[PDB]
């Protein structure tokens, strides 16, 4: 009974398009990461920001 | 942050309405508020008050 919110897809820019609105509707639950590290400790970071 | 819709009602007090003439275009619509009447009461009925 899983509970899959939504599919996000961080195509263009990370901090500079709207990507950050998609980013900002993740609610407290697991968020299952795919993509390299290079662009992946970018997203991290700016999910800690 | 998705918190602006048709099912949010933004209610604010006068300290953020004032000056109705500028109205900056961040604010949503609908932006309930209340303020000291400058349509109605007029600058006559002031002073004779």
């Amino acid at each position: 009974g899983w509970d899959m919110q939504n599919v996000i897809t961080l195509d263009t820019s990370f901090e500079d398009a709207k990507t950050q609105v998609q980013l900002k509707k993740i609610h407290s639950s697991v968020i299952l990461l795919y993509c390299s590290k290079d662009e992946a400790v970018l997203i991290l970071s700016e999910a800690r920001s | 942050l998705g918190l602006t819709g048709y099912d949010f009602f933004w209610i604010v007090p006068s300290l953020v309405s004032g000056n109705t003439e500028l109205i900056p275009k961040e604010f949503p619509s609908g932006l309930i508020s209340v303020s000291y009447d400058d349509w109605d009461y007029s600058l006559e009925a002031r002073v004779r008050d």
